[PDB]
């Protein structure tokens, strides 16, 4: 009774990255 | 390459429990870990080789909320612990360990990786004790080797006076069984 | 004189 | 989203600085005693530390901290400041070799960047580019011991 739902992620194939501006 | 992680919450309580009984969900998934929950808990949901794997004592016997409608378990092992529905349709997804290290990676359900020295089959020790809280919700996630390929799904922790010192996981190999 | 951070990285590689 | 790492600049030059327990850590080489930019104004090295070739400002404005290590692992990874990933082999406390040679110009304004093991967490700072006729072979770094110990 009642589904399992996603709520959120874990995402491990980013790398490091230099964040934009904006 | 260094394993880091990072977590996203897609939905909110109310958009859960809606979700939860209309069994439909039409949000866009990405990653290789999902943060699930039911009505009673929070755990984590590792794709690896396209199913969605699990722990049983989280997800139980039920289905999960896709797009498409509820989705009906693929592998269910209630002596393992292990339950796995088909890989969601944007996730990616991991690969068993294929080079027997004992040097495993622990993704907790707030994308932090730690280090565990494996000390047996399905159980390894934490290189820096934490208390069990920092473990939270981590049921159903990955044990990466320092490859990033899956060696095992965290089960439970092995505390003491509330500080987890060991982990006891279910190694990718009963997940081949479970699959026989 | 004085350090002035002109940018960021982010080691994840977290989009915003 | 928050940093762990920061590309800072001075009139001179740049170079990175890393955020570790609480504290922007970069290379006293290249900060000198400088103090660091704030919206409310310069704010002062809460560690200065000639020695050890490192100073540390309260960790700034959009920043996150990056946990030491605790493995123990001698295959470390070094962030360039252009968010390149370069795998180096520890050789010592403060040495390691590049698993393949770069020109210098590759490790050019990366000092003060961190040294990750294979869990992502700060195994030490880059220090300085060991060179043989401008290809850069080795590293030297300052191991996140000493900024423990400076704390
Ligand atoms: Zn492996
Ligand atoms: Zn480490």
């Amino acid at each position: 009774k009642g589904c399992v739902v996603i709520v959120g992620r874990i995402v491990l194939s980013g790398k490091p990255a230099i964040i934009p501006k904006k | 390459a260094p394993i880091t992680a990072y977590a996203q919450q897609t939905r909110g309580l109310l958009g859960c429990i809606i979700t939860s009984l209309t069994g439909r969900d039409k949000n866009q998934v990405e990653g290789e870990v999902q943060i699930v929950s039911t009505a009673t808990q929070t755990f984590l949901a590792t794709c690896i080789n396209g199913v969605c794997w699990t722990v049983y004592h989280g997800a139980g016997t039920r289905t999960i909320a896709s797009p498409k409608g509820p989705v009906i378990q693929m592998y269910t092992n209630v002596d393992q612990d292990l339950v796995g529905w088909p890989a969601p349709q944007g996730s990616r997804s991991l690969t068993p360990c294929t080079c027997g290290s004992s040097d495993l990676y622990l993704v907790t359900r707030h994308a932090d990786v730690i280090p565990v020295r494996r000390r047996g089959d399905s159980r390894g020790s934490l290189l820096s004790p934490r208390p069990i809280s920092y473990l939270k919700g981590s049921s159903g996630g990955p044990l990466l080797c320092p490859a990033g390929h899956a060696v095992g799904l965290f089960r439970a922790a092995v505390c003491t006076r509330g500080v987890a010192k060991a982990v006891d996981f279910i190694p990718v190999e009963n997940l081949e069984t479970t699959m026989r």
